[PDB]
């Protein structure tokens, strides 16, 4: 099957959870560049961000950065922007 | 779509076509043939005492049932003698044993 | 954007109408065939809509770039895109409004209870007709009252004022409009409860369900009639030609045209005059147009010059009148799809497919574009348009860089349930056939000759990613329906391991068990190469498995190397080896259950794999195959034949001499041929275990792969009997078989029942989705949201016992299923807290089975949750084994879960067909073992005669051990003698029990006075004598041989005290009046003392049975579908004494004596209908009395609310458990409650007694008014249960319900009521094409992430926030 | 019909690929699976590598036992009726035959009822050779003909195996076959190929005008039908994208497939389904009537 | 059918339920190679302009397209078609909505039929690919007899 299925799974309350971060982490790899991992030993071929989350790094909340005023997600696309130098459409 | 018994050698009970029709078609059996006014005849070999003739007779489905008629898995060496006094025969949907 | 809370459906307002519509049609002008630009002012224009073009203008005075926001001086008009034209709408202002024929032919007439008036009558009177009915004014005395033409009043003054007398639709708004709502809700509740009239209380009780309705939240009665038409959008309805001279138009586009038309010339009949008979004519051509929008064929249906098919309108798209009903739901053509023949993928996994390669150049079209830009294989993405679009090789490299991790979906046509479609990746292989996992084979119902799946392609990367993790097959292992796993090793890859793991045994003598002793190693090892001992033997001594293989090689070895191989290779590539090691046949599917419990997930996903390579692997190098020498014949089969022949010819000798009759003679040569099959099918069974246990058709049968123990009778040995397709079995069996060589008269017997299995599919395949239908739709809102709830109310108690599929079967229902409260009854295990019990768990419950009689258990059909349902009651069921997680549909996989079995199902007859069973009962109960004599529901009791007899029928007698396990059973009838009491100890080989298999006596149960009753010599009474007593006695008359004026007369021997006051039954409050039967035996005096067991009366001949059963397909439907059984059987309306009233041979009767009333209380008995009651002990309310089915209906209203939910779940698993199918309660109790959703409260608490509404909007008002505080209320009610074809619908939303043919009166429901309509369900999500709240739609699963970087970076930002 | 009309007829040479299905005369219909090379095929010792493999486990349930005695009937066919028209019949034709075929025979076959080569002429042979010409590939009638003892003691008498089973040799191993195999020469037959039979790819066609139905014809093919059956499919899983865009973004909706497809040729993703086709027309059909249908907000 | 070797054995996972396993040797051989016909009839209706017309001036397309096709439209016998090849060749009139006012001039100086009809012919199915053996002929007397008869 996945990779540690069981791990991710245990990973989150939910299992509905779960596939909400791998897809929203999906997006986010393909729009503002690229990941965590990567230089040592990292996926090989071609390949995707489940990798990534059975790795310690990633960090998945309910609202983990957010803005004081207003409910604007959008500060966390903003830092994301000046940080990752590739750039999509 | 129920063959019934007194369909033999009238109409193959398994000629129906697989699919979203099961028994509601069936084609026609060999020997069978429609005679004149719909009532199908299949011929019968006219067998006296214990000689049998190579002539051949349409019976009909009610008139089958009037006379015995022997079998056609039953031993015979040509056309003029019989293998064995009893042999196993059929009637008009029983079975019992009837002698040459 | 945001999630979407809820939708709100209610009536529009004409104000509300002109606020998202702009400007006016006036005139029906479309676009003209030339130009696409607007003609004039009407369902097309610039400025009422929007342009056609780019940035052109109507006229021509400025199209260049030059103008793009300011408009034209002469003709100012802002030009925009076309899409605008779209959501932009439009009204027609209609000068007098009509009506909805919706709130009109609907037999709950919205206007006809709440206003006064006929509510079909008056309705088909004043719409269409001329019939004048006067609205309001101070004209006319009648407010209420209506009139025709000459009871048309008119003032006889010199000059008064004008008369607002109107007809139609226009006249039912002032009308709807002069009625006060609280002023006819205050008289309501009074009139119904004060008033003792009965004409009167059944006529407001019924116009109130929906009078409040509009007092509520929900709108007016005022917004009913439509004043304004709003138009069909225009690219929604376009004109352009199809092929030659055809068009292809919408119906609709025909008939807007007529509606305007109908409109312009009424407004000149109103501002100045308004005569009766010249505005009529004027609206009756107006109304007739509007109607065609609205429905065709209520009344009058519209034809096509020369086409008798009535115009496809508005609602008829959604209801589907012509039939298109059944082509909507029947699929709508995906465009990115396909279908090709199946096959079987041996190196295939299930994390994997195999695709064609030509099929994925096509679907795969749009992934390749955004890829071929990179490489140098097209230019532009235009340019590309025209070369990747068909045939080219030049993409199959650039086209596999994009399958590298994009999984698709396969599906087969007939979709049962959720394992339809699951998740694969796609694999180019050549050829045109689809490779289908082997394993995945078992969730899919199908084979290969032919049948076809299909193919689709996800386009996003959200439902990309979703479809690796939780719709790939390697992730659902388990089924939804219980928790024993579909896809599992079947034939060819169990008949590998199988051979693998085998002992050869020839000649042997002297017992070699190398194995643990010490001399037998050494003297067993020498005699290998000697002539004694073979090598195909049993014999094991080497070092380890790897090293013994090595020597198995050269010849030395056999056995003992492949159990050794199999138990290192396969933990090779998974740890854990204490569970890897028991495979079998049995346990090839404990397996993939027991590893993933232990283990995980991800570690069964490459366990599957390697059972799967070295299963087919050692399939060849052994080579199972099968041969006609291979059907070995039992060298029993010649002697049992011959015996049989001989034993033939006996009996019908016996029948022309005069030894037997016509009774023996039929049941002996039918029993001599119905085992003689039996035992030569025996003899091979046990002739090749010992002599050959490497018999390839035998090992085939053995283990798991495919094979029965009557497919291989007919073959082997004797196929034993063929019955007719009716159901009389032929008296003449059939000796021959396929091996030998088959008669035409043999092969034509059992063409009869050959006929039915395939002729029963034949009528499935064509449409599979209808039985799964009827429950889908009604389930469909049954979604997880649990919080914490709790609820330890309406616990439902689980009988220790079933109820009875036969007579007195065995079985528990416990499955994963959290407990109520803290129950102790194991002496080391406990269930403390609710905790969801484990499979291990059910079978400590029926262990101590004969403590516990009922199991405390939180169920489905109680809970606190209105729309969904809380966790804990539910269970453990849902794609995976541990608990249930939140947002998930358990109302679409428990109805999947119950069609899908419903394929395999005997088809008769809808109506229930029938049957053929024989009843026999022995006086004589012998135990075998040793223990003591367990009794439930019996009163023992000590007579005169010296004999413990018992007073109950139906008694539990089974042999319980000191460990408490069901050993025996018996069944025993009502007078009979126990040599022992309960708790007594008993021997082996002990009588227990002794009867008379001839007479039922009738004994009471309680003591004092003998009293004659209704007995007159002449009437009822006459001195007769036995034939086996000889005592000449009085005994009673039948009742047909009873005079004229004894037809009501019922003998009995009331028992009466001292003091002569009646005697009351232990236990109850029924009086002691045992009826005296038609030739009954009375051997005892008037006034004498009697005692509890003493005999009265006699029955001398016992009768009733024969025919009986249903099981199958029929009853499924007749169970969810509450109808009439085929052999209804009475229950009993009061719970009390019982005690048959006759005995003849012609009718029997049973009377109840309750306290005032007996003899009314008379129970018609046929001979059909076998006595399942005794004359004793007190039956329960709702019993049963007959050996048949029962009415969900009736029962219901007796007994209470845990039987329904209890019997409606029972009778109907004993039919899948009949074929082998599982099915678990939890999937089948979430539909029950559907039925049950809807009741009638007897005490009113906020709405009246008669309203028929939910049931979870009344355990809230219960709950919060009793548990909490503020004087508690007693808002109890009683239980209501309907069909599934008639609970849903009339369901609480609108969309849900309009899935039947009935989406007239819903789509009112739903709007004169204001009801707020929040989305729960999926069914009801998809229609409209929002997100399914299962996923993720759950409003729960709101989640952002996160990298390191990323958080010191938002940091950042805060720390800038710091001022100075 | 009308202004002339050009019927060509198109030829295509249906080579056996995956997905043909084919089935002998007694019930056993299977398709192909994988046209596996004859290298890893197994073969018998004396070459003749197998042609078509069926699998034994389709006996057990599927009663048919017939089929495997005709396996048994063809195998020993070159020593059972055959043998009389495939040895006799080609020993008068050519001489260097006639010396191999009297002495071979009666090696083979010591039954009095059979022809003697060595005692029969070239003319006796000719006439007894005559009386069963009909019947070259021997005669079987239907629920009359052969028997468990006449068949077995026809298999004696020509080459070559015993009582049935042969010991062959696997094809990837190459070792000796544990436990002979019943082998032979089958009858089989290949099934027509319908017009359903032909792939079925579609990506992007034509669109109906009442609906926004993707529909096929001649050149465009008809995609598949998403029944309700499949709906509930997607509708258990947790999966909810899937089956939304399911009957949107893929067929109805008509603003969906339009920007999904500019954006899934960019290399991003398509934009969040916005509002299907479907909640536009339903909608549209309830404003015109006396209800109305509005969506709401949190 | 046809008599080949048959050898009864579970091979590796393909003949699983109904499958059936076949050497290469019969796909290098024509033993099961059958024959195939599909008929795609090509119908022209009256047009809001005017009858259509059945000839090989056809724009819109490639040389090698009206290369098999003769001076009539119609594609010889014995032609090596494939998917993508014009076996029918019938065309139809556009229509003043889809006309340009480019065209419209050359249209009344350089001819009626100069830039009237468009594309519209008879293809070939995409995915199949074979050869033509039958080809149909009609020619109404009411519409003239032209180079097709
Ligand atoms: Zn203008
Ligand atoms: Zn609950």
């Amino acid at each position: 099957a996945r990779v540690t299925v069981q791990d991710a799974v245990e990973k989150i309350g939910n299992r509905f959870d779960l596939v909400l971060v791998a897809a929203r982490r999906a997006r986010q790899m393909q729009v503002g560049g690229k990941d965590p991992l990567v230089p040592e030993e990292n996926d090989k071929t071609t390949v995707i961000a489940l990798r990534e989350i059975e790795e310690g790094l990633i960090n998945n909340q309910i609202l983990d950065v957010r803005e004081r005023q207003e409910q604007q997600e959008q500060e966390a696309a903003e830092l994301q922007a000046v940080t990752a130098i590739a750039e999509g459409r | 779509r129920d063959v019934h018994p007194t369909h033999y050698g009238r109409v193959c009970p398994i000629e129906t076509p697989e699919g979203p029709n099961i028994g509601l078609i069936n084609s026609l059996s060999v020997y069978a043939q429609t005679n004149e006014y719909g009532f199908l005849e299949t011929p019968y070999r006219k067998v006296t005492d214990g000689v049998v003739t190579d002539e051949i007779h349409y019976l009909s489905a009610i008139e089958e049932g009037n006379y015995v008629i022997a079998q056609a898995n039953s031993n015979l060496d040509e056309e003029g003698h019989f293998v064995e006094d009893l042999v196993t025969c059929r009637s008009k949907g029983e079975s019992s044993l009837f002698s040459r | 954007t945001e999630e979407f809370d809820a939708i709100k459906i209610a009536l529009a307002s004409p104000d509300m109408i002109r606020s998202w519509s702009f400007g006016e049609v006036k005139k029906p002008e479309t676009i003209n065939y030339r130009t696409f630009k607007p003609e004039r002012d009407g369902l097309f224009c610039a400025r009422i809509f929007g342009p056609v073009k780019d940035y052109e203008c109507l006229c021509g005075k400025y199209k260049r770039l030059k103008h793009r926001g300011v408009i034209c001086e002469k003709c100012g008009v802002e030009v925009t895109q076309t899409k605008v034209r779209r959501e932009r709408m439009g009204h027609i202002e209609l000068a007098s409004p009509t009506a909805h024929i919706w709130f009109l032919k609907s037999l709950p007439s919205r206007i006809g209870l709440l206003l006064d008036m006929p509510l079909r009558d008056i309705e088909r009177v004043l719409y269409f007709e001329s019939y004048v009915v006067i609205e309001g004014g101070m004209t006319n005395l009648e407010r209420q009252q209506i009139l025709t033409e000459e009871q048309y009043l008119d003032a006889l003054e010199e000059f008064g004022d004008e008369f607002d007398a109107k007809m139609g639709a226009e006249a039912i708004q002032a009308l709807l409009k002069s009625m006060d709502l609280e002023q006819e809700c205050e008289q309501l509740r009074e009139e119904l409860n004060e008033t003792n009239s009965e004409t009167k209380r059944k006529k407001l009780t019924k116009r109130i369900k929906l009078l409040e309705a509009f007092v509520q939240s929900g709108n007016k009665p005022e917004w009913m009639i439509l004043t304004v038409l709003p138009v069909l959008p225009p690219d929604l309805r376009p004109l352009v030609p199809l092929d030659g001279g055809r068009f292809a138009t919408s119906d609709l586009n025909d008939l807007y045209r007529r509606v305007i038309n109908r409109n312009n010339r009424l407004k000149r009949l109103l501002d100045l005059a308004a005569p009766d008979i010249i505005v009529r004519n004027e609206k009756r051509m107006l109304q007739e147009a509007v109607d065609a929008l609205l429905d065709n064929g209520r009344r009058g249906r519209a034809i096509t010059g020369s086409n008798k098919r009535p115009l496809k309108s508005l609602a008829d798209m959604i209801k589907g009148k012509q039939g298109r009903f059944r082509q909507n739901l029947l699929g709508k053509r995906v465009d990115y799809s396909g279908r090709s023949v199946i096959t079987v993928g041996p190196y295939l996994r299930l994390h994997q497919c195999g695709l064609p390669k030509k099929m994925a150049l096509e679907l795969f079209k749009p992934f390749i574009y955004g890829k071929l830009e990179l490489r140098g294989l097209a230019t532009t993405i235009k340019a590309a348009k025209k070369m990747v679009e068909r045939e080219e090789a030049v993409v199959w490299d650039i086209l596999d860089e994009v399958i590298r991790e994009h999984p698709v979906l396969l599906n087969r046509a007939p979709t049962l349930h959720r394992l339809g479609i699951q998740a694969f990746e796609p694999v180019l292989i050549e050829g045109k056939a689809i490779q289908l996992h082997p394993l995945v084979c078992a969730a899919y119902n199908a084979d290969f000759d032919g049948d076809q799946m299909a193919v689709h392609v996800p386009l996003t990367l959200e439902a990309q990613l979703e479809a690796r993790a939780l719709m790939m097959s390697t992730n659902n292992i388990l089924s939804p329906a219980n928790g024993e796993p579909i896809i599992v090793p079947s034939q060819d890859v169990v008949l590998g391991l199988y051979y693998m793991t085998r002992d050869c045994v020839n000649a042997k003598g002297e017992g070699m068990v190398l194995t643990g002793p010490k001399e037998a190693e050494r003297l067993y090892r020498s005699g290998l190469a000697s002539l004694h001992a073979r090598v195909k033997v049993r014999i094991t001594e080497y070092e380890k498995d790897a090293n013994g293989e090595l020597v198995a090689k050269t010849s030395l070895k056999d056995t003992t190397v492949g159990r050794a191989i199999l138990w290192m290779i396969v933990p090779k590539g998974l740890p854990y080896s204490i569970v890897n090691q028991a495979l079998g046949k049995k346990a090839i599917s404990k397996m993939l259950n027991t590893c993933y419990r232990i283990l995980g997930l991800k570690p069964t996903v490459i366990f599957a794999d390697q059972i799967m390579y070295t299963g087919f692997a050692y399939a060849a190098r052994s080579g199972a195959s099968v041969g006609i020498d291979d059907m070995v014949i039992p060298e029993k089969k010649h002697e049992i034949i011959s015996e049989a022949e001989a034993e033939v010819a006996e009996i019908q000798e016996q029948f022309q001499s005069g030894l037997v009759t016509a009774g023996e003679r039929y049941n002996k040569v039918i029993d001599i041929w119905a085992a003689a099959n039996d035992r030569v099918s025996k003899a091979m069974m046990d002739n090749l275990q010992t002599e050959v246990s490497f018999n390839s058709i035998y090992m085939m049968a053995d283990s798991g792969a495919r094979g029965s123990a009557a497919q291989i009778r007919q073959l082997a040995g004797m196929r034993g009997l063929m019955a007719k397709p009716d159901g009389s079995i032929i008296e003449t069996p059939i000796t021959a078989n396929f091996r030998e060589g088959l008669n035409v008269l043999q092969y034509f017997i059992s063409t009869h029942g050959a006929r039915k299995g395939l002729a029963d599919t034949a009528l499935k395949t064509a449409n599979s989705g209808y039985l799964t239908r009827r429950l889908v739709d009604v389930a469909q809102d049954l979604v997880v949201t649990e919080d914490d709830c709790g609820t330890h109310e309406g616990i439902m108690m689980t009988p220790v016992i079933e109820g009875g599929d036969v007579k007195e079967p065995l079985r528990d229902r416990v499955l994963g299923r959290v407990t109520a409260e803290d129950v102790l009854k194991p002496g080391t295990a406990d269930i403390l807290v609710p905790r969801n019990t484990l499979l291990h768990e059910q079978w400590c419950d029926l262990l101590e089975e004969n403590s516990v009689d009922a199991v405390k258990v939180r169920s489905v059909v109680s809970c606190d949750t209105d729309f969904g349902v809380c966790a804990h009651c539910y269970g453990r069921d849902l794609a995976r084994g541990h608990i249930i997680n939140k947002g998930e549909a358990i109302g679409v996989i428990a109805a999947q879960s119950i069609g899908e079995p419903g394929t395999q199902l005997t088809m008769r007859t809808f109506h229930i067909g029938g049957a053929a069973s024989r009843a026999a009962a022995e006086s004589s109960i012998q135990v075998k073992n040793k223990g003591s004599i367990k009794l439930s529901n019996v009163k023992s009791v000590v007579n005169s005669s010296g004999k413990l007899v018992i007073t109950s029928r139906n008694t539990e007698l089974k042999l319980i051990d000191e460990f408490g396990r069901t050993k025996e059973s018996y069944k025993v009838p009502y007078g009979a003698v126990l040599a022992k009491g309960d708790g007594e100890q008993v021997a082996g080989g002990e009588t227990v029990a002794n009867w008379d298999p001839h007479t039922m006596p009738v004994i009471t149960e309680v003591s004092g006075f003998v009293r004659f009753t209704d007995m007159i010599d002449g009437q009822t009474i006459t001195r007769q004598t036995d034939e086996l007593t000889g005592l000449s006695s009085l005994v009673v008359l039948d009742s047909a041989e009873r005079t004229a004026g004894g037809k009501d007369l019922r003998p009995a021997l009331k028992i009466v005290d001292a003091q002569g006051n009646d005697v009351l039954i232990p236990g109850t409050d029924m009086p002691a009046q045992y009826f005296l039967p038609g030739k009954a035996i009375v051997q005892l005096e008037d006034g004498v003392q009697i005692s509890s067991g003493d005999t009265l009366a006699r029955i001398p001949q016992e009768s009733g049975g024969t025919k009986d059963i249903t099981g199958g397909l029929p009853r499924v439907a007749d169970l969810f579908e509450a109808r009439r059984p085929k052999e209804p059987a009475i229950l009993a309306e009061i719970s009390g004494i019982v005690s048959f009233g006759k005995e003849t041979k012609g009718k029997r009767r049973l009377v109840i004596t309750p306290v005032d009333g007996s003899d009314p209380y008379e129970e018609m008995i046929p001979k059909w209908r076998q006595l399942n009651v005794f004359e004793g002990e007190r039956v329960e309310r709702g019993d049963v009395i007959s050996d048949g089915p029962e009415a969900p209906h009736d029962i219901l209203r007796l007994r209470g609310v845990h039987a329904v939910t209890r019997y409606i779940v029972n009778e109907v698993q004993d039919v899948y458990r009949l074929q082998g199918v599982k099915i678990n309660d939890k999937h089948i109790e979430v539909i029950v409650r559907q039925m049950l959703r809807k009741a009638t409260i007897v005490n009113a608490g906020s709405s009246d007694f008669l309203e028929g509404e939910q049931v979870e909007y009344s355990r809230v008002k219960i709950a919060n008014r009793e548990l909490e505080a503020n004087g508690k209320v007693g808002a109890t009610y009683s239980r209501d249960l309907l069909g599934i074809t008639k609970a849903s619908l009339a369901t609480e939303s609108f969309i849900s319900a309009a899935s039947f043919q009935e989406t007239t009166r819903v789509l009112t429901e739903a709007a004169v009521a204001g009801k707020r309509d929040e989305l729960r369900g999926l069914k009801e999500n998809v229609i409209v094409g929002r997100l399914i709240p299962a996923g993720t739609g759950y409003a729960y699963h709101q989640d952002r992430m996160r990298r390191r970087a990323a958080g010191e970076a938002p940091a950042a930002p805060q720390v800038t926030a710091e001022d100075a | 019909g009308v202004l002339k009309i050009v019927k060509v007829y198109l030829a295509v040479k249906r080579r056996i690929q995956p997905g043909d299905k084919m089935a002998g005369r007694h019930g056993n219909k299977g398709v192909i699976s994988k046209i596996n090379p004859i290298e890893d095929m197994p073969y018998d010792e004396n070459g003749t590598p197998v042609d078509i493999v069926l699998n034994p486990l389709g006996v057990p349930s599927r009663m048919n036992i017939g089929q495997i005695l005709e396996t048994h009937l063809g195998m020993a066919a070159k020593g059972i009726g055959d043998k009389i028209n495939a040895m006799l019949k080609q020993q008068q034709e050519v001489a260097k035959l006639r010396e191999f075929i009297q002495r071979a025979y009666d090696l083979g076959a010591d039954v009095r009822q059979k022809v003697d080569l060595s005692t029969f002429s070239d003319e006796e042979v000719m006439r007894l050779a005559e009386n069963l010409r009909k019947g070259m590939p021997i005669a079987t009638p239907v629920f009359d003909g052969a028997k468990e003892a006449e068949i077995k003691e026809l298999l004696k008498l020509g080459d070559l195996p015993t009582s049935g089973q042969i010991r062959l040799y696997d094809g990837r191993t190459g070792e000796q076959f544990e436990r002979p195999v019943t082998v032979g020469y089958m009858y089989m037959l290949k099934l027509n190929h319908l017009v359903d039979d032909k792939m079925h790819a579609r990506s992007t066609g034509s669109y109906s005008l009442v609906t926004q139905q993707p529909l096929g014809g001649k050149a465009q093919f008809g995609g598949q039908r998403f029944g309700e059956m499949e709906v509930w499919a997607l509708e258990a899983y947790g999966a909810a994208y899937t089956l939304q865009e399911m009957l949107t973004v893929k067929s109805d909706d008509v603003n969906g497939r339009t920007k999904m497809y500019k954006n899934i040729v960019d290399g991003n993703h398509q934009m969040e389904p916005g509002m299907p086709e479907s909640f536009n027309v339903l909608l549209k059909e309830i404003r015109s009537l006396g209800i109305n249908i509005e969506l709401e907000d949190e | 059918g046809q008599n080949m070797r048959v050898a009864f054995m579970p091979w590796n996972g393909y003949n699983f339920e109904d499958s059936i396993l076949v050497s290469e040797r019969v796909v290098q051989e024509d033993r099961f190679t059958t024959i195939h016909i599909q008929e795609l009839a090509c119908v022209s209706r009256d047009t809001k302009l005017g009858p259509e017309e059945i000839t090989a001036d056809i724009p819109n397309v490639g040389e090698a397209a009206l290369s098999k096709l003769d001076e009539s439209g119609i594609v010889y016998i014995g032609a090596e078609v494939t998917g993508g090849d014009i076996l029918v060749g019938k065309v139809t009139p556009k229509g003043e909505t889809q006309l340009t006012p480019e065209e419209k001039l050359l249209r009344a100086i350089f001819g009626e039929k100069a830039s009237d009809v468009k594309d519209s012919s008879l293809r070939v199915p995409n995915g199949v690919s074979g050869t033509v053996i039958d080809v149909q002929v009609f020619t109404r007397d009411g519409v003239e007899k032209d180079k097709r008869a």
